[PDB]
């Protein structure tokens, strides 16, 4: 509801700049943390797209990227950047890019804090660099441009093990 | 084309396939139901149908490839394989879980449709358990529908630029594998304990049949004590076990097929005028051997081959010969078929 | 100088004892005196074995040449009182508390070796003091002797005034001639 | 909140996607009926959280009490319903098919 | 001390004791003297082989000054029991049941170094006590030394009476004299 | 290289063979297919032995792949090792029978002439390249 | 490197050879190539796959 | 962490607000921020 709200109050004439209030979704196994996100894009009217940290790596690496997460929304919003930049996000399985005890930092978890410090500033706002191409666009140098600052970014996991943390 | 009903599945597997009539039923209607399905894209309501995956656990050199690659054979549909073993997470040198998407659209022949239509045999599940873990948790979600991101290539500069996707919700995930020791952890949980001892059971006659009757007894929580996270495990829920093949099954395994190692020598030499035969008691012979090097029945081929090989080497050289009995001792070597024209 | 093993399995592998890999069969060795502290070391494996399933079979391998009588009567109580069955070994030697332990079994799991001997004798105590003192001490060996009389009887299904008369003194029994008494069930030689 | 055995009985008929309405759907492809007695969801619930299973173990459950009911449905005629029971997932007894 | 020893396989690279290394390749060592608490450790070693592969042979080697009787009739019955073949080699010294436990071997497996030294004898008791007391043991002990000597002549296929006139007294044979005996059915000298 | 690469395809050997045949599809049916350099592509590239897939099953006038036997020549690099790993066997620390050779060698091309379908895979080779290699000549 | 890459091409040696020979085919292949560095393209890569050794 | 407090504190205000009619105003106050009260409406 909020978040419609911001759309249709995209101009923001006022003064003030309205912020974006991210949700941290944590569940037991086999719950429904993965169904709800499914079952919202059934009824939204804007792009919507799902993605999973498991996959994700630092730059300048073999695996996968944080910015492809805005090359899928594309796929879905017809590769248009204001549309784009007015979808929500659900990043399935965020309990497992944390640090395993690893508190003296001893090596670079680029599949755990490495991910982590790459989305500091995606889920609050920064011009972010969409991979070269992922649809009719046919050149790679054009690096489209997006912002970031009004997207709501959803994060669900099971945090197996916190349940005891909390005790 | 109205889709064949599972007996008539089952009857044709039986063809190619003696043994594991469990097994059979389960793929016939596992298959017969996803494939339903696709076909009807609606169902005159507002429901989803959801994916059933099948989960072969057989024992190794029993022919869980072979039924994969049978069932797909006798319909008319893309089928792929993969080994667990051969894949890791990103961010490691070993092959991305993505890879296996792209073998499945190179054998479509640059299609969806029937890619969509497509059985991927997943193998070698075992050994990748806990303590890995990582592994097992990418593929959770490519079994139970993902939008990956292939690039479009291979098919002669095809004309989709745009990472084409595919959907993985529609798509059989056969994921097999030889869980070795599973048998022992389901005897602790479905009978006595004890397995050193003088009141233990100790496996020691041959009893390949108690292997087969064990691992159909398994359940989800004998797979937890392997290894195999609850998620994954959740996203399978067919299961079908496979016997271990048995000596007179070996035998019997190179008879009744079309297509067995027996008949295709047959065929052969009938082309040049001349016949055939294997006496029974050579087929027992050969038995024994695969049991003593357990190569299950990959080696047989390399048996009768080795067997034939000096033979072959004679019989165009020779006139007035029409007919051949091969006899037990022409196997090992210190005999050759006698020639009675 | 214990010797170790592992046991591998698809989680990984795993260093084990010698002894404590057979316990997670639910086999117990009862070797050397019979003591409070090994006493109530076997007690407490027989604890976490009915922990983990309490409709699991036991096996008790007993070899022993006997030893206090208040100690080896604390596994009877054990063994009948919890829920699992107990199966009984004897091995090499079986004294008055062996025996009495290899009786106690579970019927019908009551096994022994060809090469095995067993003996049965009541049970030996002693007091030094005054003499009003040696009589409840006298008074009390003597209730001890007719209570695991009683039991040997039961278990065996002999009567007791003719065990008393086997008792009296130090009887030496063969595994064939155990199987007469009743102490045993049946005799293991080969598998199968 | 962990699901309990009667959220479980509750997403087996309730929701729109439920196992029951598309196994039901499936039935309906070949003109049978698919009956589900409420008493036999029970039985299921209480199976899943002892297999520890949770909401994708019921599909397992189901398809092993209907997997040989299916293997010879589509190649009989003059069944007009069938109707399951605990029984049935028991596994003491054989599915009715009542005839029509 | 017993050093550590590191065996690479497929998993990596595993720590074993000296002992455990030669546990998993199916060798059981017999050291010292026979007792309860050592006869107990070695039945536990070979029902642990077993398991693993109940159709390969084992090896026990034995090195004893002899010891109790009672501990060595637990493992004749222990090879006689399993289905695997237990193959016996005699280094050093074996006495009266270390003997015993070397013929008792698969018949075929049975090996023996020509330096090596066997020593049989009669068993060895005694008792203190009571007339009637003594005349039990006195009759115990004799029936032991009938069925020792009984089971003696089986595998050596002497005939009875031989082994009771060679077992009056202790009888030293070399590996040589234990073929012609039968105690031993070959000599290791060298390899091939 | 792969279906979708610059350099030289799968396709490219059937338009050689099809020059030699004189574009007669009888002659380039049944003429055989010597695969050389096949020792360096071995699994450890990784990509050549899934871009060889089609060319094994046999996926201008497209020519079936019909009877075009197919060759290759000295393709593993420690086949040996991998056959011992399923042929050879015994006892370790021990006595007599107990094998004491494993510092030793016997024969090199025995090894070879002994292979089995196992050790193929078992050395990293996929069902389907030696599925449809049903011989073996061991040089 | 390879062929298609940014980077120089094998076939570009016989061209520094052609301006040594004048542009004559016959002096040209009868010519001397020293390829200094040799050591340097003895591929160190742990069988990646992904990409390519361009050197 | 003050967006967590406000939302979480609104959280269930703004589920069933829209629903509602005729409210012009509300007011927060210490208690709603523990729980133990309930943020009231000023409807008209
Ligand atoms: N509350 C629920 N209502 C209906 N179905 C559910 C519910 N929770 C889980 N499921 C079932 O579980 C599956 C999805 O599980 P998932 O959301 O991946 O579990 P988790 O979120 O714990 O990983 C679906 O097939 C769905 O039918
Ligand atoms: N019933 C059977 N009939 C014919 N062949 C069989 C049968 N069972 C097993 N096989 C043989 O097993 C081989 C395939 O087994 P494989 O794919 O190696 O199993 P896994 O990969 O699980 O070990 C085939 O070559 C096939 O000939
Ligand atoms: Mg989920």
């Amino acid at each position: 509801y909020n978040h419609y709200k911001r759309l249709r109050n995209g101009d923001t004439s006022n003064g003030v700049e309205l912020g974006k209030s991210n949700i941290l979704l944590i569940g037991p196994t086999g719950s429904g943390k993965t169904l709800l996100a499914e079952t919202l894009a059934r009824l939204l009217d804007v792009p919507f797209t799902m993605a999973d940290a498991t996959t994700l790596t630092e730059a300048g690496y073999v695996g996968e990227d944080v910015e492809n997460i805005i090359q899928k929304l594309l796929q879905k919003s017809d590769y248009d950047v204001q549309k784009a930049q007015r979808g929500i996000v659900y990043i399935d399985e965020i309990d497992k890019i944390s640090r395993k005890s690893d508190n003296p930092s001893i090596t670079r978890d680029v599949s755990g804090e490495g991910v982590q410090q790459a989305l500091l500033k995606l889920i609050e706002g920064t011009v972010a660099a969409v991979p070269p191409q992922g649809g009719r666009k046919h050149p790679q140098q054009e690096f489209l441009q997006v912002d970031t600052s009004k997207i709501l970014f959803i994060c669900g996991g099971a945090f197996a093990g916190l349940d005891k943390v909390i005790s | 084309s109205a889709l064949p009903t599972p007996h008539e599945i089952r009857n044709h597997l039986d063809d190619y396939v003696i043994g594991q009539e469990q097994a059979k039923k389960v793929l016939a209607v596992a298959v017969y139901n996803h494939y339903k399905r696709l076909r009807n894209g609606d169902t005159s309501n507002g429901v989803e149908l959801g994916k059933s995956n099948i989960l072969l656990i057989g024992p190794t050199g029993s022919g869980k490839t072979l039924l994969a690659e049978t069932l797909a054979r006798l319909l008319d549909v893309p089928f792929t394989m993969a080994d667990a073993t051969t894949l890791t997470e990103a961010g490691y040198v070993g092959e991305d879980v993505e890879n296996i998407i792209q073998k499945l659209l190179q054998k479509s022949d640059y299609d969806v449709q029937k890619a969509q239509r497509g059985i991927v045999y997943i193998d070698e599940i075992d050994k990748i358990s806990r303590k890995g873990e990582g592994v097992q948790q990418a593929l959770l979600k490519l079994i139970e529908g993902t939008v990956a991101a292939v690039p479009p290539q291979g098919g002669r500069k095809h004309p989709q630029q745009e990472f084409l996707q595919v959907d993985t919700s529609k798509i059989l995930f056969i994921c097999g594998g030889a869980f070795a020791g599973l048998d022992k952890v389901i005897s602790h949980r479905v009978e006595t304990g004890s397995g050193i001892g003088f009141g233990a059971t100790v496996k020691a006659k041959s009893d390949k049949a108690s292997e087969g009757e064990l691992l159909a007894q398994v359940e989800p929580e004998d797979l937890i004590k392997f290894g195999l996270i609850p998620e994954f495990i959740g996203r399978l829920p067919v299961v079908a076990t496979l016997n271990e093949l048995s000596e007179e099954a070996l035998i019997q395994i190179l008879k009744e097929p079309k297509n067995a190692l027996t008949k295709q020598y047959q065929a052969l030499f009938n082309l040049e005028g001349v016949d055939l035969e294997f006496r029974d008691e050579a087929l027992d012979a050969i038995a024994k051997k695969a049991m003593a090097r357990k190569t299950g029945a990959r080696g047989l081929r390399s048996i009768v081959e080795a067997a034939l090989l000096d033979t072959m080497y004679d019989l165009p050289s020779m006139e007035d010969v029409e007919k051949v009995v091969i006899d037990e001792s022409v196997i090992d070597g210190q005999s050759e078929p006698l020639l009675i024209y | 100088l214990v010797p170790m093993v592992i046991e591998q399995t698809s989680r990984g592998e795993r260093s084990f004892d010698i002894y404590s890999r057979l316990l997670k069969e639910r086999v117990i060795f009862l070797t050397g005196q019979v003591e409070d502290h090994m006493a109530n070391l076997i007690v407490a494996q027989m604890l976490f074995l009915e922990a983990e399933n309490p409709e699991k079979d036991i096996y008790l391998y007993i070899n022993s040449p006997g030893g206090v009588i208040t100690a080896g009567m604390s596994i009877y109580d054990t063994m009948q009182f919890i829920k699992p069955d107990v199966s009984t070994i004897c091995m090499g030697q079986a004294a008055s508390m062996g025996a009495f332990l290899l009786t106690a079994g579970a019927k019908g799991k009551r096994f022994c070796l060809p090469n095995s001997r067993v003996m049965i004798h009541q049970p030996l105590g002693g007091y030094q003091g005054q003499a009003t003192d040696i009589e409840i001490h006298a008074r009390e060996i003597l209730k001890v002797k007719g209570r695991m009389n009683e039991l040997m009887a039961l278990h065996t299904g002999q009567s007791l005034e003719q065990i008393e008369r086997d008792t009296e003194r130090d009887r030496f029994l063969s595994a064939p001639e155990a199987v007469e008494y009743g102490l045993v069930d049946s005799i293991l030689t080969h598998r199968n | 909140n962990e699901l309990s055995e009667e959220a479980l009985i509750q997403i087996l008929k309730e929701p729109k996607n439920a196992l029951t309405k598309q196994y039901q759907a499936l039935f309906n492809l070949e003109g049978v009926d698919l009956e589900f007695r409420d008493e036999a969801l029970d039985a299921i619930a209480k199976k899943a959280m002892a297999r520890k299973t949770g909401a994708r173990g019921l599909r397992s459950i189901v398809e092993a009490a209907l997997l040989d009911t299916m293997y010879d449905l589509p190649s009989m005629e003059d069944v007009e319903k069938v109707v399951i029971d605990e029984s049935v997932i028991d596994g003491q007894s054989e599915p009715l098919l009542i005839y029509g």
